[PDB]
């Protein structure tokens, strides 16, 4: 039908990649042994998408993995559904990448990067036909995004029409886990901005304040971290998974939101999102998911758009609805908020509908939209980037992978340049 | 699958070793003859049959401290192959145990260690143990340092050593063995730990509960830091950091590697009941000035590194919360050239309490890893230590004897000068 | 050294003309070749492409009970006549009539 | 009908041809004392292609067992279907071999040749629809290297329209089993070129690696690399025993592949090859078989086809399968790979389809091509025998038997001549 | 069938095959007094009634040595012929035991192993023991071989020689002996092993657990060398070597006849149990100088002949990646003109053990033969033995009176000389 292949890259790629196939699954229920137990005839209409079919009845997932060393593959093996994945699928180094965005690319990139695309181009050739690949990845350094942004050029020279949707988790700009983000975030922002078509930033800081604001979990724990972006990926094709009043695959959404090629970056949200408690007294409409979507609390990222303003905005339906009250509810957003929007665009606002609820919930939504708030995450990693870069503290060992620092500035170039044409843009 | 390897020199480093390999064995469930009554590949090797082998060589000059672990419980583990005993030690003199007597043993024990390793396919790194007032330690290290930096090139060299005490010492040719080791380790070591006795005393007791420590105890304190560091190439955890990540993050250039350590909680078998002791209760604890096993005063000492492991029950909301609360305190000055300054290790494994030992059942710790510019204050006084003795030629002749060149000692002299330049410019803003 | 002294010693073993004796511990004498293989032949990979096929891919069944219907129990109660409580349950416990 | 004989002119064929009536005896459900104990009437059609029948239900296959020393005989006597042989068609030397080209071919091949060409004339002229020779030998050995390519021109001599097609394994890259090898290759392909009709090269090294790689056999022993290589000998005559919607014969393999008389050293391989355990998550299918014939993982003989460009090439399907997917699959095979084939000859590839597969597979597929990629193989020996020519000193070993050192260099120009040959043919 | 035929010519070749026939024995599993509680052919024959005789004749021109044989347990087995003995020793003087003594018994020794010969249906090579520096040994050695080689010519004529130990020396004349017998070997025998004293002293005192050991010891240590070479014919194995294959495969050149012999492993009666003993870890420590039966360095040569026979539990395919990574090695060099370099061969049988022995019980070995040209070192010293000792004529009253010419010492002079001359030719890359 229309095909998508699944890469995940190193440690934050493959927990995501877990939990993602472990909603997927549910979604159209299959076993974790492989056989087709679910309860509906819709789930096989597009069950291609995702799936090839096993001889025997049995479905193997489109997912590969990706990896430098083998910690994470065990832990993956070992878990739920680790059966499922095909044993070949694996593919990993005998090396901890040390973050190393230089020794991540040059020094043991290239060496992984001939089994990969083999491996990749086995499950590209194998399906009737694919239409966009699907990355997950983290900006930390050594094979999520040196390895990533490696994998996602060659893919670029492979398939220049097929679309390159990568999910991104920016570093958290108040506490995160390594002094070396800048660097790497930087260069991983350059080769991105000119390779990647659609580009999802999730904030982990904004992750545990919707926890904690909406969910009211006393500690969030990195299972229901990963749930929701599982939730909120499975929602952005679940357009193509199943049938709807309007339909909007990949390239309708990034058609509708990109209105120049470098402008592309996009922030995600997910309703209805509620407590385990207070679910039961909640009056679930239209309007109640419309004001949970344009909530500045429900916006998975830290980056406030009320400070910015706003340039296109999308919001995907799923359940049996009416189409005028969506109408209405996206019109009364748009003429209230006026001085959020451009004055050049109409109809900021665009609405799809899915038949198919995820389970559990009645009625669902996802907001996917495009911003000028991305100035402030840019300008900080910035100003980090350039302290480092002044006292030109950690770059031995990135000098003595053979990276030269006339491509920090290259990279920072490019920053300043996004920066620009984001505040130009904003007037 | 992935693999590391110790090295021992010197009766402190063999009393250490002692110690770490007690813990293995309890917190992986191995009898002391080997046999059982998983991460194992990392520390050991299965041989056939029902026996295990530890991945370790103890080497001295002497006799007497091998042939203890030949006598103890622990000899039927060890490989006879993997004990290394010399003739004749050091005596406490650099060049004695560099040149004359380190020469005619370093070829045995080089043989060994790659012999070793040939069976090691997963292998980065090394774990090097030295005394730096004895001679033994000192000199032979720098040798092993030197043919090993050349042998195996870009592998991690980690160390850990033991920092002669500001005030408490044993030697007096102390600081002559420190200069000559430091101006060694200074080229030859990828980034090596230090501790002091003088401090771990002072810990062992006012927030542990002994009157009279022996060196067994501190041991056991030095182990359950081993520990905690290699948790997490053994176990699974919500953050696994690997060797090569420490190396990356702790230090900023190519001779600031030096870092000091702490360990929490370190409350006793007897007073820990009280406590619950949370994550923001650990993290507190840790940048205590009384804390640190390195008796140097933050105040003069700058963060421009850490590195939190924590160990036993942690949810990762509460490090985030830790760490932003630790990053308002006004006394904990990082520099300006460290913002984000952390990596984080959260690995689900809890420690391990040894029969018959003296640290507290806690249910959850954290290992603390950080390079301050408070090291700089130690630099000094051995620095003139080493002037007071040298400025009327204190103990030249008896180096000298032992093939070693006058001119050496200006020239460490001048290695250990640049080293202090060099902290009090990284030191100041820009 | 019987003549002169009491005996009773494992670390410093002395040497004999023949051999150096043992320190630790070993398991029987001729026993123990070291570090047997293993194998495993094509003809197995030539009979299970074939036979995966087959029927050990077939799905377990589901331990299902004869639970009552008690809406149609009390039809057939009230079809025979069971007025008082005891008696209904009487019927009501015997002639069962398994869920659809 | 359509006679073949079979002769194991080397102890290491021996060895080969043991595994090799195995997998004859098991297709066609030949107990191990010889009687038929079989499960269909298929099988007896065209038994009479590799055995006879003897008064009282005894099959004796068409073979000959030829050696200098008793020792592998004595192995091949106690194995299990050692039974199966003919007693008098046992023929062995009293002497060492000695691993000697010119020892065997000369010393005791002479004393040898008058006796072996009597013995096989029994199987010769007891066949009326005779039309296939099969020798099976190493070339870096003694017996087979040296008196397999003497009883090769004695047998020309004798029948000149026979096809004589011969299956050899070469001496590997790296490290073979023995030093003397490149002599005794480079003498033995010089009889070889101008006498044998078809020659199949296949090479130790790539059986290792495909056991490891594809089939992970963490200990593969030498039933499984002569299983593998007796894979491909079976399939090849599968076209003259078993009925086909296409068929095959030996003449058509030979009239396809070889374009002209000289180059026609021939690239073996089998499909499908699968790990063990990772078979239950395959769809076996055409194109899957299609991509493992042409998988550059799956030759026996270590030569990159890529380095080079192809000759006309051949697949043999076996198995219930339709035409159409074959004709399409082949089709798109050779438009998807244009650089490698050449222009000069169009429709490079053949296709041909047989009802029954082996036992214990639904289908399978055998790969015979000849390529290019030859002349690393040619290379190898010719650059090992250069610094050889400087012991030619060496060559006083064979000059001892009554060699005489001009016969090293009409070999070597002749692999010169060879090798120039094939370079010409690239244009 | 096909045969093979032993000779023993003095004191130390009759004591090795005293332990050969005690290994051979127990490996096919054949009583002392001949009867049984396979493949005898190779090395016995059936004379009916349940007894065997071993293919051997030993020759000692005094009695002593022989005697020792026929008062033991040994004696049911050999037939009395095969244990003949003179009344005279040569008492270490060449001329004396090949002209003047010599003489009176070679005629009786051709007869009895011609009649030998006749029940023999395959012989395809002959075994000699030889003790270089003996009057015995390469007096009568060299009268046997000269007359062996024109009674039976195209016969493989395989030698195990005992060389002179760099330093040890228990004969003052020994190097006369040395070179003569070495100039008369030099053109009749196909391939002579090459082993020494001092190297079995050194490698028994630190490998096997043995501190001083004896004759027994070393006879043994030689004697498993020759069953592992054996075993290639005597048994069904994955890949079989036969004699003359040895002959193409060791020595590839015109008159280098010499290799080198190792065997591994070679480990105490505990630490085998302590050890994986896998395929590359033997492989690695066959080819480690330390290893070696001849006290010479490879690092002052280079290698042009290897080869490996695996005797137990051993895969193929283990072996491709043992040679694959010993050719990774830089310490081994390797000459131009053989790239191909080795000769394996697999055999099933493991390795033989002796009651009372000084070995492991293992479950696979590896026999390593090796032509290389740190063998011309050992020339080098023999020849300035000679010389110095010859410049003032030392010994020569001696040999000429027993049949010696003085023109003929000059003549193997100059043979050896032509040997150093060919050996150092060859070395070099053309
Ligand atoms: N923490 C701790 N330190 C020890 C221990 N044993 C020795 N040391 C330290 O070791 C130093 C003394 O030098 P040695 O231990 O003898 O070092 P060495 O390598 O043997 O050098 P030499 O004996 O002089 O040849 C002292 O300053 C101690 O601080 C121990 O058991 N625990
Ligand atoms: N490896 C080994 N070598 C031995 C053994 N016995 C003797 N040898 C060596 O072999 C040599 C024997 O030579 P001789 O002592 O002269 O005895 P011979 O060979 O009969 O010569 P003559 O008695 O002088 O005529 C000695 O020098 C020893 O070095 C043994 O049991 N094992
Ligand atoms: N949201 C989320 N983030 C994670 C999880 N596990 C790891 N991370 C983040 O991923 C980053 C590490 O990325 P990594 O896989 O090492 O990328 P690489 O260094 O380029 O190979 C860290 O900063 C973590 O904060 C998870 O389960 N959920
Ligand atoms: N694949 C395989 N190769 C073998 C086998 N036996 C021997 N060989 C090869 O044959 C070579 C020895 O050559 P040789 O046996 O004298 O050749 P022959 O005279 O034709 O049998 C060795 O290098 C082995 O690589 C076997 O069972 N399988
Ligand atoms: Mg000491
Ligand atoms: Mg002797």
């Amino acid at each position: 039908v229309r095909e998508i292949v699944h890469i995940q890259a190193g440690q934050c790629g493959n927990q995501i990649g877990a939990k993602f196939w472990e909603v997927i699954s549910d979604e159209h229920g299959i076993d974790p042994t492989g056989s087709y137990h679910g309860d509906s005839d819709l789930q096989l209409e597009r069950i291609n998408v995702y799936y090839n079919e096993a001889t025997g009845g049995k479905y193997v997932p489109r997912a590969i993995l990706v990896d430098l060393e083998p910690g994470t593959m065990d832990s993956v093996r070992a878990g739920q559904f680790g059966q499922l994945f095909r044993p070949d699928n694996f593919v990993f180094g005998q090396s901890g990448a040390g973050n190393n965005w230089a020794k991540g690319y040059y020094t043991e990139g290239q060496e992984l990067c001939e089994s990969i695309l083999d491996v990749i181009r086995k499950e590209a050739e194998s399906c009737d036909c694919l239409q966009g690949f699907q990355l997950v990845h983290s900006l930390g350094g050594g094979t999520g995004a040196g390895l990533g942004t490696l994998l996602l050029n060659k893919l670029r020279e492979e398939y220049p029409d097929r679309i390159l949707s990568t999910y991104s988790i920016v570093p958290s700009p108040k506490v995160s886990d390594t002094v070396v983000e800048p660097y790497n975030c930087t260069l991983s922002v350059h080769q991105l901005v000119e390779s990647a078509d659609e580009v999802f930033c999730i904030d982990n800081e904004a992750l545990y304040d919707i926890c904690f604001r909406t969910l009211k979990l006393t500690t969030p724990t990195y299972g229901d971290l990963n749930h929701l972006v599982s939730m909120v990926m499975s929602g952005t094709t679940c357009a193509l998974r199943f049938p709807g009043q309007l339909n909007s695959d990949l390239r309708k959404l990034a058609v509708n939101l990109v209105p120049f090629p470098r402008l592309h970056f996009f922030i995600v949200g997910f309703a209805p999102l509620t407590s385990r408690g207070s679910q039961q007294y909640r009056a679930l409409t239209v309007p109640e998911l419309t004001s949970q979507l344009f909530d500045n609390k429900n916006m998975m990222a830290a980056c406030d758009p009320r400070r910015g303003v706003y340039l296109t905005a999308s919001a995907h339906f799923r359940g049996r609805m009416s189409s005028k009250e969506v109408d209405e509810q996206m019109l009364n957003i748009q003429a209230r908020n006026t001085s959020y929007f451009v004055e050049w665009i109409p109809s900021n606002v665009k609405s799809a509908i899915c038949d198919i609820p995820p389970r559990g919930l009645k009625m669902a939504a996802t907001f996917i939209g495009n911003t000028t708030a991305f100035r402030e995450l840019f300008t900080r990693v910035d100003s980090q980037f350039q302290k480092m870069y002044a006292r030109r503290a950690f770059i031995h060992w990135y000098v003595n992978e053979g990276l030269e620092t006339v491509e920090f500035d290259e990279a920072r170039s490019n920053m300043t340049d996004l920066i620009q044409e984001y505040e130009m843009y904003e007037t | 699958m992935r693999e590391v390897i110790s090295i021992h020199v010197g009766q402190a480093g063999v009393q250490i070793g002692n110690g770490c390999w007690e813990l293995y064995c309890l917190e992986h469930g191995i009898q002391p003859d080997g046999q059982l009554p998983d991460a194992f590949n990392t520390f050991f090797s299965e041989t056939g049959a029902g026996k295990h082998v530890p991945r370790a060589v103890f080497v001295d000059l002497e006799p007497t401290v091998v042939d203890e672990v030949r006598t103890g419980t622990y000899r039927q583990l060890f490989h006879p192959e993997q004990l290394i005993s010399g003739k004749e030690d050091a005596a406490n003199n650099y060049a004695r145990g560099h040149y004359t007597v380190g020469k005619e043993i370093i070829d045995l024990t080089l043989d060994r260690i790659r012999k070793l390793a040939d069976q090691c396919t997963g292998l980065q790194g090394f774990l090097i143990f030295h005394s730096f007032g004895g001679g033994t330690g000192a000199g032979f290290g720098s040798l092993l340092l030197e043919r090993l930096s050349v042998d195996y090139g870009k592998k991690s060299k980690l160390e850990f050593t033991v920092y002669p005490s500001p005030q408490v010492s044993t030697a007096i040719v102390e600081p002559y063995n420190s200069i000559l080791a430091t101006h060694s380790m200074i080229d030859h070591s990828d980034c090596a730990f230090m501790v002091d006795n003088e401090a771990l005393y002072d810990l062992c007791r006012r927030a542990l509960d002994i009157e009279r420590p022996t060196y067994t105890n501190l041991n056991r304190l030095i182990g359950q830091v081993v520990s905690s560091l290699t948790a997490s190439l053994r176990f699974d955890g919500a953050l696994n950091v690997d060797f090569t990540e420490f190396q990356t993050n702790l230090v900023p250039y190519a001779r600031i590697h030096f870092p000091i350590c702490s360990y929490a909680p370190v409350i006793s078998a007897e007073k820990a009941y009280h406590e619950q002791l949370s994550v923001a209760e650990i993290t507190n604890s840790l940048f205590e000035p009384a804390n640190m096993m390195v008796k140097c005063d933050p105040r003069h000492g700058k963060y421009m590194a850490c590195t939190l492991l924590y160990r036993g029950d942690v949810v990762p909301k509460d490090v985030s919360a830790a760490v932003a609360t630790i990053k308002t305190k006004r006394t904990i000055q990082f520099v300006d050239w460290c913002p984000t300054g952390f990596k984080m290790g959260i690995n689900y494994q809890p420690p391990t309490v040894v029969p018959g030992g003296d640290l507290a059942k806690v249910q959850r710790a954290v290992c603390m890893l950080a390079n301050t510019t408070a090291i700089a204050e130690a630099w000094s006084r051995l620095d003139h230590k080493f002037d007071l003795m040298y400025a009327k030629r204190a103990f030249v002749h008896w180096y000298v004897g032992e093939g070693m060149e006058e001119a050496e000692f200006p020239e460490a002299r001048e290695d250990l000068a640049l080293l202090e330049k060099d902290y009090d410019e990284v030191a100041a803003e820009s | 050294s019987s003549a002169s002294s009491t005996v009773k010693e494992r670390s410093l073993s002395p040497p004999k003309t023949a051999r150096r004796e043992l320190s630790s511990i070993c398991p029987p004498d001729y026993d123990e070749p070291k570090t047997p293989k293993q194998e495993r032949p094509k003809a197995e990979m030539m009979t299970l492409v074939e036979r995966t096929l087959g029927a050990p891919a077939t799905s377990r069944p589901l331990n299902v009970k004869s639970n009552r219907d008690f809406i149609s129990t009390n039809k057939a109660a009230l079809d025979a006549g069971c007025v008082t409580a005891r008696d209904f349950r009487e019927f009501k416990e015997e002639n069962y009539i398994a869920k659809k």
